[PDB]
RNA sequence: CCGACUUACCAACCCGAUGCAAACUGCGAAUACCGGAGAAUGUUAUCACGGGAGACACACGGCGGGUGCUAACGUCCGUC
RNA sequence: UCCUCCUAAAGAGUAACGGAGGAGCACGAAGGUUGGCUAAUCCUGGUCGGACAUCAGGAGGUUAGUGCAAUGGCAUAAGCCAGCUUGACUGCGAGCGUGACGGCGCGAGCAGGUGCGAAAGCAGGUCAUAGUGAUCCGGUGGUUCUGAAUGGAAGGGCCAUC
RNA sequence: UGCCUGGCGGCCGUAGCGCGGUGGUCCCACCUGACCCCAUGCCGAACUCAGAAGUGAAACGCCGUAGCGCCGAUGGUAGUGUGGGGUCUCCCCAUGCGAGAGUAGGGAACUGCCAGGCA
RNA sequence: CGCGGGGUUGAGCAGCCUGGUAGCUCGUCGGGCUCAUAACCCGAAGAUCGUCGGUUCAAAUCCGGCCCCCGCAACCA
């Protein structure tokens, strides 16, 4: 490095809400929790339930209650 | 034509000039070089004038 | 007509016309018009005899101009006296050594392409003569 | 590459030593091992030879190539050429910053006798 | 550093065995991490030039190298020695930290998440990515940002196919398709 | 330049008025008597039998010389 | 438009080889550097070519483009 | 939107073949020219300094060329 | 008037109201030195971003570049960055090139004092060739050289310069 | 003496590209780490320092192969010096010099001074 | 194509005088006034500064090329 060019660089613990401990160095010194990471993400289903709307011929059967 | 004529005068006290031509639009202040003044014989400091 | 669409200088040095040519073999086509004479050769008698090629056979065979101007010629005006500067470029002409195959065709019987060479041999300033293709 | 590029960044100082008709003291400097060798002015045949691979300097040496083990290959040559009779030379960088073990090879070299 | 360390242990062997190397020193590793923003106009803002390194070194914590224009291209306005863009080059330590840490919580953080296309490849087994915007990594507090910003990754590794830089990538569970 | 008029506030407005307005006047008559030598001296000089009758006016333009006008530096 | 010229410069090799040479003689009046300085021979701000010790001349090809060089026999 | 299609039409870079150039050269003479050694020949034919000049309107013919119309007993150069 | 190419006939030179382009500058760094660096142009991958801005890899090889027209050059770079600096020195100069002359050009080395570099070394302006005008008359500065009886002085000379 | 490697040259494509294979004891390269001697218009990537755990993958060296690059006859052709001639804007004869391109082919270097390791 | 001039909103003209600002008169469009047109009052519209280039941080202005139009000239015995 060059002698204090950079910004600070240190060890922080950012934490997940589903927690998810990591020892992560960053560069914004206060301790930050967030949504999940890869970790626990669902990247297997969060795309199988992503279709879900569409489709009437349901909803006009559900209105036939005559 | 744009670029005129300007002399250096000693400042080992003689009257002693090297003669220059400088841009005087870009360069406002003076020339300030260390230059050989044969007079006393040794390097000196040769400010501008006229 | 035939023109240089660029050219790197205007006006052209006189030069002379010596040696024979470099085209001498037909290599496209199988029936040529070898040229026999020497002398420069105009563009407008290259479209002068080149019509007289397609109009003989009349839609047959395709034909190669193995020749092309490329070079000014200029021209002082009347009643202009000498000097004052060079002249004005006119037309351009193609300088012909003995030996250049100057058209070549095929596809057509070669009795045919003799009559259509020697209709086009009329239109030009130079002697000619018929060559056909060999295996070398 | 680096070789390619530090032989280009060496070619501007040889030649002038050539011209000028100058021997020259040539290093070579490796991450194991350091070399130095007197060069005649025709830089064709060489006069004398010392460097860490050799097995007269290597067991003195706690490490071959370190600033300690240039600073004794520089007193090997410095003596060696003295015993020769040649005591001016020119100190042929060959693209080598002079910075490191080869600033101590020639700061040896130098004090030793050698004259450059 | 971590991610060095898990290459080293196990990424090493899986690869091994996948393309049944004999050296060591044969598999493909990464090399360098260069990401970069072509901020386009600093000609009009020059100070937003200057606010887009920031947010780059914000993102690394490397101070990046201002890159000017090559050739005077007639297009956009532009002449030679203009600054156009900021880049940083992280190797070693910073690299595989900042490879860590992005791979983790910067990538789930893009809105409608789909997994990064595998055909995203040079020929020669090197990465590039982009990201459309900035604000997805954790070193952003919506403060100073008045772009959108966003950044150009190139993973170059030492992998000499593509088929190799394909597997290299996706044994460190990359978010493919 | 610094010129010195003598007088007060408002004899000085007068004098450096009056005097700018002579001067862009002056120049007003210099450019006109130009122009119109000009216009002859363009109608002439190529003719082949009268050629060298623009040439005792080509040489008298050549001695009018409208004086150097500097911008004001007002604004 | 046209009929401007520039005076000859006078440029081309003053002594061939063989010739012997004294001390501080120019040998080749150059523009670029078309032959580049060997041995014993120089190379002015003009790039003219001069031998640095009297002897005879000699041109040689030498080096890894093919480059023309002039050197100086010690005699 | 996507280009969904279609082109009898044009077409750069490249690949193979054929040409041209005073202001093109990855090639390249004959002559000419500079320097050195050697005989024969030539009333020094060579150089330098000094006294006296004349001359600076050239013409044609062969060769190499500009301009001209590869016209002129035309015009401008090089060499005999 | 000066510079570059061709005519110019492979040493130098060579004309026309022959064919084509430029000049009447710029630069206290665009000079010196030391250290480092290497282009154009297309192919693949990516946020805006597209034929072309920035990034990464490969092919290419100087087809780029040079403050300014053309030719000759340049990788050891003469092309691109960075540190320190004023040799853009004073007196000379063996020896040459080119001029009818006036003059113009190249220059190793010597003496005095510097600069860069560890040192060998390089530096008397810039990659080179254009960017310029003689003499007379007069101006400014220095200098016991002279000073019309003698001491001064005016006025001449000499050096730098307009 | 023999082989391999390293440095400095001679010589400069018959000597360089491309394809296949090969070498780690010594040597070379990659390589581990870096507070520090030093460095990055950011980055120990480059420069530099301390040392050896691994590999010969990349590079490099070496060997084999003609697919390119490269070299290249003999004969003829063009040109031309001197002397003659023609139907003379172009040529021919005697004689001296004699290319360029192309063809048959050659061809993937040779060598010197030191210093190591194994012979 | 030898010497000058200009090309700016629909028409005729300033702005080019030493780079930052696209304007004036009439005209076109929509309202109001009037029995209706004209005049008159209110509001807005439109122009790649002839066209391609170069220094420029910027151009219309400065420079160069190309086209169009408007004036002179192309001699005597
Ligand atoms: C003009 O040239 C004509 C010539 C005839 S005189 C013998 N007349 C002159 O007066
Ligand atoms: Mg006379
Ligand atoms: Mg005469
Ligand atoms: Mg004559
Ligand atoms: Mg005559
Ligand atoms: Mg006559
Ligand atoms: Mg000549
Ligand atoms: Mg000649
Ligand atoms: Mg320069
Ligand atoms: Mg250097
Ligand atoms: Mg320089
Ligand atoms: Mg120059
Ligand atoms: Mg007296
Ligand atoms: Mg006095």
């Amino acid at each position: 490095m060059k002698k204090d060019i950079h910004p600070k660089y240190e060890e922080i613990t950012a934490s997940c809400s589903c927690g998810n401990v990591m020892k992560i160095r960053s560069t914004v010194g206060h301790d930050l929790n967030l949504d999940v990471c890869s970790k626990c993400h669902p990247f297997f289903t969060g795309k199988q339930r992503d279709v879900a709307t569409g489709g009437r011929v349901d909803r006009f059967n559900k209105r036939f209650n005559i | 034509g744009i670029r005129e004529k300007i002399k250096l005068v000693s400042s080992a006290g003689t009257g002693h000039f090297y003669t220059t031509t400088k841009n005087k639009r870009t360069k406002p202040e003076k020339l300030e070089l260390k230059k050989f003044d044969p007079v006393v014989r040794q390097h000196v400091i040769y400010k501008e004038a006229k | 007509m035939l023109q240089p669409k660029r050219t790197k200088f205007r006006k052209m040095h006189k030069g002379r016309n010596r040696g024979l040519a470099q085209g001498t073999d037909v290599s496209f086509g199988s029936f040529g018009l070898k040229a026999v004479g020497r002398g420069r050769l105009t563009a407008r008698q290259i479209e002068a005899a080149r019509r007289a090629m397609t109009r003989a056979v009349k839609r047959q065979g395709k034909i190669w101009i193995r020749v092309f101007p490329d070079k000014p010629i200029t021209e002082k005006p009347l009643a202009v006296r000498m000097g004052k500067g060079k002249g004005n470029v006119e037309y351009w002409v193609a300088l012909i050594q003995p030996g250049k195959v100057l058209y070549e065709m095929d596809g057509v019987p070669e009795e045919l392409a003799r009559e259509a060479f020697k209709l086009a041999a009329a239109k030009l300033p130079i002697k000619t003569t018929f060559v056909t293709k060999t295996v070398m | 590459d680096k070789k390619s590029a530090r032989i280009r960044r060496a070619t501007r100082a040889r030649r002038k030593l050539q011209e000028l008709g100058a021997t020259r003291l040539v290093v070579h400097r490796t991450p194991r091992h350091i070399y130095a060798q007197v060069i005649a002015p025709n830089g064709s045949e060489v006069l004398v030879a010392a460097s860490t691979v050799e097995k007269a300097i290597a067991e003195q040496l706690k490490y071959t190539g370190n600033k300690d083990a240039a600073a004794a290959v520089g007193k090997a040559v410095a003596e060696r050429a003295l015993e020769k009779g040649i005591k001016d030379v020119s100190f042929d960088r060959s693209g080598f910053q002079y910075h490191g073990r080869v600033q101590a090879l020639a700061d040896a070299a130098r004090e030793a006798g050698l004259q450059f | 550093a971590k991610l060095h360390d898990y290459y080293k242990d196990e990424v090493v062997k899986k690869l091994m065995t996948e393309f049944n190397y004999n050296s060591v020193m044969q598999v493909p590793r990464v090399e360098k991490i260069t990401l970069n923003m072509g901020v386009g106009e600093a000609i009009a803002d020059k100070k937003l030039l200057d606010n887009a390194a920031a947010d780059l070194a914000a993102i690394s914590g490397q101070k990046p190298l201002i890159t000017k224009a090559r050739k005077s291209v007639a297009g956009f306005k532009i002449r030679q020695g203009y600054p156009i863009g900021c880049k940083v080059t992280l190797r070693g330590e910073r690299m595989w930290e900042f490879f860590e840490r992005l791979i983790t919580i910067a990538v789930p953080r893009i809105r409608d998440f789909r997994g990064l296309s595998a055909k995203s490849f040079d020929g020669r087994g090197n990465y590039s990515m982009g990201v459309r915007e900035q604000i997805i990594f954790p070193e952003i507090d919506y403060d100073k940002v008045d772009r959108v910003r966003g950044l150009d990754i190139t993973i170059t590794t030492t992998a000499k196919s593509d088929e190799e830089g394909r597997a290299l990538l996706a044994a460190f569970d990359f978010p493919f398709r | 330049e610094l010129r010195v008029y003598p007088g007060n506030y408002d004899e000085y407005m007068t004098a450096a008025t009056q005097a700018r307005e002579r001067l862009l006047a002056d120049n007003a008559k210099k450019k006109a008597q130009i122009a119109e030598l000009q216009s002859f001296v363009s109608r002439f000089s190529a003719n082949a039998s009268k050629s060298r009758q623009a040439t005792s006016r080509a040489r008298q333009i050549d001695k009018i010389k409208l004086e150097e006008v500097k911008a004001s530096s007002r604004q | 438009r046209n009929g401007r010229d520039s005076e000859a410069k006078r440029l081309g090799v003053k002594r061939f080889g063989g010739e012997s040479v004294l001390a501080g003689s120019i040998i080749v009046r150059q523009r670029g550097t078309k032959f580049h300085a060997g041995a014993n021979v120089g190379c002015g701000r003009d790039h003219t070519l001069f031998a640095k010790a009297d002897g005879k001349v000699k041109f040689e090809v030498k080096g890894p483009k093919n480059r023309k060089f002039i050197s100086i026999e010690a005699e």
